[PDB]
């Protein structure tokens, strides 16, 4: 199938867009296909059918690493999260 | 679609 853009948005809890996060973006088997650190902007992706998770590896200062969130694409190009 | 990660703040 195609490629389904994702927008992924990592944020405080005020909604604002927050830097200084290392993030990863992994397949379903566990390989790191993705790494950045947040920089106040949305992060654009592009997944072929399969599931994915984003993991925070460390926080900026002053805030705690979030859960990570597994998600789905489907050959529809829908996507289910947790 | 969008995916929306919050960091939370520490403790007070």
């Amino acid at each position: 199938d195609s490629a389904t853009h994702i927008k992924f948005s990592k944020r405080d809890e005020d909604g604002k867009e927050l830097a200084g996060a290392t993030m990863e973006l992994r397949d379903s088997s566990g390989k790191t296909i993705s790494t950045w650190i947040s920089d106040g902007q949305v992060k654009d992706f592009y997944l072929y059918p399969g599931k994915y998770t984003f993991v925070e590896t460390a926080a900026p200062d002053g805030y705690e690493v979030a859960t990570a969130i597994t998600f789905t694409v489907n050959e529809q190009g829908q996507v289910t999260v947790n | 679609a969008h995916i929306v990660m919050v960091d939370a703040y520490k403790p007070t």
